[PDB]
């Protein structure tokens, strides 16, 4: 009952933590971004690799905390801060500044949230023109080995929702991810070697198991 | 309207909660499912499959195919031990990285019965006898061929059968307090002229239908 | 107690005491009619795709780590089934694979024969990428090694990790068969079409991989033959392509 | 009264939520609806309408009516190409700004069948033959009139019919991996004395009833 | 019909291949596998049988 597929896979986890400012002199530090896949979380990756094909919905919750920068200026009286969390489907426009037009496109779903309230949450369906996702692909992208374009799942972007000339602030977002209504096909053996990077199956050769003293050795009984 | 009263626990984020969530893409009809062969409902379907045991896990051969081969030597040694181990899946090095061992290491409590199969990989001209013996948990491992005969055992003639099967009934987890299995030369191997002298045995392990697991946890291997 | 089987203008002979593994319980079949009714009409050759194709034999010696083939494109030069790979943009098929040995009662050894879907392989250099030639050579087999390999763009082919980063004793999770020279010398595996889409292009994707791996090495004595031959025969089943009209 | 318990997600503003809201003008009866001709229930009613393709999108005439006219020249050229293009609505420049192309660019995944119509705009005295050929995705474009005849084609006699129709069945999206269409001079154009020498062809595109779209996004044109 | 006259201890495999009239004879073991063939294990069967359907003369 605890070994069913749902109870084994449907569990929440922190998969990305990022920081972003209201004012800066880099302009890439003004927003945070994440590409959705399940290959940079080493514990979820291994449980997912026991199968060849998967199908699930996604649920994402966001925990967001702010701070005034230790730069100099005190005595402030500020209202609570507002944030915008945008999801981009596969085949959507990507922003490059925080002032871009794509933060207003009608087909990118978006959430507006102010601090002090309950943590925000959105639910994404199975988004693929194929019939399942694949954890393993023995092919070419059209050319990269092992990468097929049916596994695109979208992106998430987060910014502040101030007006003009805002006050300096630093925020941190943590994303909690959970698959739901899961189905799996074609079981596989468990990964025996350590993972080396996030896109390949590359590995250094590993021992089959650890040694004992002799082929007869059994430890003394208590 | 409708007088209402908030209880403790309101506006908290509980990592294991189960609530309905708003969809971010409501106007999107999903790809229907395909009937892919090889669907899985439960992890115990993976543990009920046989896998090869690395019984020869001694020094100098932890990275070769030789780790899987029990050596049967030539000549007359008709009371010596062939092999022996404690039956401890999950904890013991010889069972730890099999398909059954890898599953059990996701759970903090498990119990059931286990199936061991032995197969003789010699030439069709070789004959001889082995004695396969089982000691329960809390008993010492036999020291001679005669006291192994005085317990639970089977006499296996490889000129008649190429394989033997054992089912072990009382398996749980936590100088072990576990049962053990040993193998002894009853006669020695006899061949005609022109056949190879040495040979090998192989072990397969699996779980029987009554296997249960509890308290999903994190695995200690990645 | 011998059966003689004819597919097309091919004939082979097997033993009626054979054992057959149907991969996941599923026999091959046509995608029925109406996944994509309107402008996706398929066609089927059924001419000289259903016929036995026999590759060259391989030679099992005392130190042989193993062999592997990729499917398809092990058949890209095989008569009509290979012509159809160039004329059509999409296809699909199941297969029947026979593996046979020729050995005596004075030999000994043990083989695993396994069919692995999506067998993605690793590079010999951890921050490298695999080449197209090092993954397959068509109807010629690639070889596993007994130690860890080097060189650029090569599959890391140490046989204990099977090029995939797993323990090789655990490949029994896939459709497989054992050949123990003591008790049998043949193996039949029937594989259906397994993908996450109904059809696909047959040149830049390897559906599955056939592997043959000795777990107990070949042994013989005084004046027996020093090798054993292994033979592989393949019959495509229910092949189907996009319509051209 | 009525013990109550607040869940996570309380007091958040989710940009795609769906809740009942209080009206600010409750005592205001609205103007009843009028039966205006031309009501729309679905965007696929716009894509099923023909629109003129700018097949002649070469240099020097991107801002004239000439962009829409395929030139048919005079004299004897009875194996030369007239035109050719890949069928890629949404991405390719010749299909990108039509009524079908403009819709498809609001969605990240789409698929269906397409209809192409060709019309001959010459004088009623002109006669001749064209060869219209279709290559599927993954095939190269034909290089001669003879190998275009060896594939799927239709022979179009403009002295008998003024228009031809084609329906293309396997259209999806992402050195293209798409099908193509080409046109060849089978005979050449023949006229009596006193008629214009040159003439033109026009292309119309539309969608067939089985067209589907998914994942609303933002368009890349404003 | 083909019959193997070796000792009862010998094992191995042969590939028997048939090419129709108008086709060239195969040059390798692999292209003989790509046509009509049978794989014959002499440790299991001592004899194999073939029936050829289109025989005429000049």
């Amino acid at each position: 009952s605890e070994s069913s597929i749902e109870n084994f896979l449907c569990r929440s986890a922190c998969v990305y933590m990022g920081e972003y400012h209201t004012t800066n002199t880099d302009t890439s530090k003004l927003f945070a971004s994440w590409t959705i896949n399940a290959r940079r979380m080493v514990q979820m990756r291994r449980k997912l690799e026991l199968f060849t094909y998967v199908r699930f919905d996604m649920e994402v919750t966001f925990v967001i905390t702010s701070k005034q920068d230790q730069g100099t200026q005190l005595g402030q009286d500020m209202p609570p801060l507002t944030h915008q969390i945008m999801y981009i489907p596969p085949g959507g426009p990507i922003p490059k500044s925080v002032t871009d037009y794509t933060w207003q496109t009608s087909t990118n779903p978006s959430i507006f949230w102010t601090e002090g309230n309950a943590p925000p949450r959105m639910s994404i369906p199975f988004i693929s023109i194929g019939n399942a996702y694949s954890n393993f692909y023995d092919g070419w992208s059209h050319g990269v080995y092992g990468y097929n374009t049916l596994n695109h799942m979208g992106q998430i972007y987060v910014r502040h929702v101030n007006g003009s000339s805002p006050l300096p602030m630093t925020s941190t977002v943590r994303m909690y991810f959970k698959p739901k209504h899961v189905k799996v096909w074609v079981p596989r053996p468990p990964r025996l070697c350590q993972y080396k990077n996030a896109s390949t199956v590359n590995f250094t050769p590993t021992n089959i198991t650890e040694k004992r003293q002799s082929i007869n050795y059994i430890p003394e009984t208590v | 309207g409708l007088p209402v009263m908030n209880t403790p626990g309101s506006n908290q984020f509980l990592t294991s909660d189960d609530f309905q969530s708003p969809s971010a893409m409501p106007q999107f009809d999903v790809t229907p499912e395909l009937n892919i062969p090889g669907e899985v409902q439960n992890l115990m379907e993976i543990a009920e499959v046989d896998s090869v045991v690395p019984v020869n896990n001694v020094e100098g051969k932890l990275d070769t195919m030789e780790i899987y081969r029990i050596p049967v030597q030539s000549g007359n040694h008709q009371s010596s031990q062939v092999f022996g181990f404690q039956v401890q899946p999950g904890l013991d090095n010889v069972f730890k990285h099999t398909l059954l061992g890898e599953i059990l290491n996701y759970y903090a409590h498990w119990s059931g019965s286990i199936k061991l199969t032995f197969v003789f990989c010699g030439s069709a001209m070789a004959t001889g006898k082995f004695l396969l013996a089982y000691a329960p948990p809390g008993a010492n491992a036999p020291k001679s061929r005669k006291d192994a005969m005085l317990g639970t055992h089977i006499i296996w003639d490889v000129g008649l059968q190429s394989s033997c099967v054992l089912c072990i009934p009382w398996i749980s987890q936590t100088y072990t307090s576990a049962g053990n299995v040993t193998c002894w030369y009853q006669t020695g191997i006899v061949v005609p002229a022109g056949t190879p002298t040495s040979c090998s045995i192989m072990c397969f392990v699996s779980a029987c239908n009554d296997f249960s697991v509890r308290l999903l946890k994190d695995t200690p291997f990645i | 107690r011998v059966r003689s089987i004819t597919l097309g203008n091919s004939t082979i002979t097997t033993q009626e005491s054979a054992n057959v593994v149907v991969a996941y319980g599923r026999w091959p079949e046509y995608l029925k009619d109406n996944e994509a009714t309107a402008e996706d009409q398929p066609t089927q050759p059924d001419v000289a795709t259903c016929r036995f194709y026999t590759l060259e034999s391989v030679t099992w010696e005392r130190d042989s780590p193993g062999w592997w083939w990729k499917f398809p494109d092990a058949l890209k030069d095989m008569g009509l089934f290979g012509q159809n790979m160039y004329y059509h943009y999409l296809g699909r098929a199941g297969y029947t694979i026979h593996v046979q040995c020729n050995a005596s009662k004075f030999h000994q050894g043990c083989l695993m024969v396994v069919c692995v879907p999506e067998a993605e392989m690793g590079c010999s250099q951890v921050d490298g990428t695999v080449n197209e030639h090092s993954l397959s050579e068509g109807e010629t087999a690639k070889k596993f090694a007994s130690t860890s390999t080097n060189g650029t763009n090569t599959v890391q082919s140490i046989v204990t990790n099977a090029g995939m980063g797993v323990g090789v004793g655990n490949l029994t999770i896939f459709p497989h068969q054992w050949i123990n020279l003591r008790t049998n010398n043949c193996a039949t595996i029937v594989m259906p079409y397994i993908n996450n889409v109904p059809m696909d292009n047959m040149f830049r994707h390897h559906n599955f991989t056939l592997m043959i791996i000795p777990f107990v090495p070949l042994d013989y004595s005084s004046d027996s033959s020093t090798y054993v031959p292994i033979t592989v025969t393949v019959a495509p089943m229910c092949a189907e392509y996009n319509g051209l009209r």
